[PDB]
RNA sequence: GGGAAGCCUACCUCAAGAUAAGAUUUCCCUAGGACUUUAUGUCCUCUAAAGAGCCGUUCGAGACUAGGACGUUGAUAGGUU
RNA sequence: GUACUCUGGGGAUAACAGGCUGAUACCGCCCAAGAGUUCAUAUCGACGGCGGUGUUUGGCACCUCGAUGUCGGCUCAUCUCAUCCUGGGGCUGAAGCAGGUCCCAAGGGUAUGGCUGUUCGCCAUUUAAAGAGGUACGCGAGCUGGGUUUAGAACGUCGUGA
RNA sequence: GUGAGGGGAGUGAAAUAGAUCCUGAAACCGCAUGCAUACAAGCAGUGGGAGCACCUUCGUGGUGUGACUGCGUACCUUUUG
């Protein structure tokens, strides 16, 4: 099946108007003072007072 | 240029009070459409509204001639395969008068938005009081 | 009718003094606790609000804590109303208590609960559909629904058509059923049959309406 | 007046987007300026209430959603007995 | 001669379906000799006449040949009453149990197999019953391809031959 | 990223003449401003028409949008149509 006419640009746009993206959810680490990802391991490897790779 | 129209916002309606008593639907309602559109004033316009509010009292009181107590039918159509609702006039008029009274008024009525906002300033009570009573309806004769 | 708000424990055989096994189905009611009465003048209709279960105070909000401090009972896991009429509104005041003793040995009682869910179904399962051959040459068309109605006339599918869909997980309401017995020092209710809901949800019983 | 598996109620479910948008109980927000077009007027300063959401452990809930319970004042999930 | 076929064109012109018409078919009504029996307009009813719907066979060529692509079977349904059962009545050569005719009533229900591609029909055994129809003679961008209507081969008939 | 690409400085009459290099249009795709739009049905226009926002040779004026309303079933071929 295909269609038979044309959709206009105003239904495609009505359409996508459904695909917006959404933040995540970003807080400040109390030991380090850098941004994080909330229940997430700091890229320099420190969470909830602890430090994996020790170096 | 010199024929003028009637500003919306300018418009002032006025309340009535009808009494529904012993009268014929028809008559009623071709007098109520036509002080509802808005033909009596001298201001009128097809394109505003500039109508009054009118209250019916004693709607179940309303009377039709001859044998249309038991013959006139009103009929509903739920589209789902088999749902034709029909109904008489004696027992809707019984339960719901003010259906029976919204159907002879919006039949005389334009069919769009502007009928839409003149249906609404008709007010349908079954009982010999009326709730507006602060906005002082003068009475009407029909 | 005044009901009870209990829980469904499980399911379980009684064995009668002639041998016979009665498949039984056990309620536990915590003592509902009556929250409101409503009557004729100030809302219309005549009706009983009761709660029942247990809450923590960081769950419950600010304004069903003031609810319950005005009826004067502790805050429950649900609230449920009754529709009675006032024959049955005797001795019923605010912050009461309906004990388990309301029903009897041997009563006829309805029992309303959630079905479970089983997700969206195909027509076989859910509108008992007949499935075609699986041999002759049949093609990947096995448990299709097949057709749909006529091709011009009306040329539409009909409203209400039986399709594929979500089944289960819906109130209902099961009557006719035999309170086998109701025990007060445990405060549960053996009725004979079995009930809508899975183990751990909430269920109403109340008196019959067909008798 | 009597009068049928026919109609309306009665039984079960859904239902106030019923734009006619209904009702009940409870809870929350009571500061200091400037200017104009003196108006539920516009810019500043000071606080963000009751609640909802983001996130996490999850389900007899579930295509994704939505819905139910819990988050150190904890038995929500895993482990152990 | 082409069923091994091909090109340019047509719904200007056929086969299927729709439309107009209702000769034909189905149903109803009026009069009525006669008949079962010696009589009951209880029940049929000749010779004649008047209508209704569009389910059969037909007539006409208005849409479609720069495509409306199907005989039957499977799954899935919806509507009408000219009612098969269940429901309520009048009359009767209605003693009762039963039967026959007519009126009202569409809520629900309304078989399994053998033989054939079968629709249909015949047969065996059940049930309260195994109703008549419309919907592109419902439904093939939901399934099947047994029949018809491509290319191979043979028999019977016709042709000197293709 | 010792990449691509870009911002400064500089050359040039000119760098939206920078090597994808004279001028550089339409279909098509973004951003900003102004108005309208989430209870009302169809060739999307036309004749009226309130309001709103910027301009002023301050008007029985201009530029945009335009709720509400009467009427209104595309173009070409071939045909009796
Ligand atoms: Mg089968
Ligand atoms: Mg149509
Ligand atoms: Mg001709
Ligand atoms: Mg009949
Ligand atoms: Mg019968
Ligand atoms: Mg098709
Ligand atoms: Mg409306
Ligand atoms: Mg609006
Ligand atoms: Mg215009």
């Amino acid at each position: 099946a295909v269609q038979q006419n044309r959709k206009s640009r105003s239904r495609r746009d009505m359409r996508r108007s459904h695909d917006a993206l959404t933040e995540n959810a970003l807080t400040v680490d109390q030991a380090t003072g850098e941004t994080h990802r909330r229940h997430h391991v700091t890229k320099d490897g420190f969470y909830r007072g602890r430090q994996l790779f020790a170096k | 240029m010199k024929t003028l129209s009637a500003k919306p916002a300018e418009v002032q309606h006025d309340w009535f009070v009808v009494d529904a008593t012993g009268k014929t639907l028809g008559r009623l309602a071709t007098e109520i459409a036509r002080r509802l559109r808005g033909k009596h004033k001298t201001s009128y316009t097809p394109h505003v509204d500039t109508g009054d509010y009118i209250i019916v009292i004693n709607a179940e009181q309303v009377q039709v001639t001859g044998n249309k107590a038991l013959d006139k039918k009103y009929y509903r159509h739920t589209e789902f395969p088999g749902g034709l609702k029909e109904t008489n006039f004696e027992k809707l008029v019984a339960h719901k008068p003010e259906e029976i009274f919204e159907r002879a008024v919006k039949g005389m009525l334009p069919k769009g938005p502007l009928g839409y906002a003149m249906i609404k300033k008709m007010k349908v009570y079954a009982g010999s009081e009326h709730p507006h009573a602060a906005q002082q309806p003068q009475v009407l004769d029909i | 009718a005044i009901g009870l708000v209990g829980r469904k424990c499980g399911m379980t055989r009684i064995f009668t003094d002639a041998g016979v096994s009665v498949p039984v189905t056990v309620i536990e009611v915590d003592p509902n606790r009556i929250t409101q009465i409503k009557t004729l003048e100030t809302d219309g209709y005549q009706a009983v609000q009761v709660t029942t279960g247990e809450r923590r105070e960081s769950r419950v909000t600010n304004a069903q804590k003031g609810h319950f401090a005005k009826a004067g009972v502790a805050a429950g896991r649900l609230v449920k109303e009754f529709r009675v009429t006032e024959a049955e509104l005797e001795g019923r005041e605010v912050g009461g208590t309906i004990g388990v003793d309301l029903f009897t040995v041997g009563q006829i009682v309805d029992v309303t609960g959630q079905s479970k869910g089983k997700g969206f179904q195909g027509g076989v399962k859910r509108w008992n559909f007949r499935t075609q051959d699986a041999t002759h040459g049949n093609s990947v068309s096995h448990r299709v629904l097949g057709s749909t109605g006529q091709n011009q006339t009306p040329g539409r599918v009909f409203k209400g058509k039986k399709m594929a869909g979500h089944l289960g997980d819906e109130r209902v309401t099961v009557q006719g059923l035999e309170i086998v017995s109701v025990d007060t020092e445990r405060s549960v209710l053996v009725v004979k049959g079995a009930i809508p809901g899975a183990t751990g949800g909430d269920v109403i019983v109340r008196p019959t309406i067909k008798a």
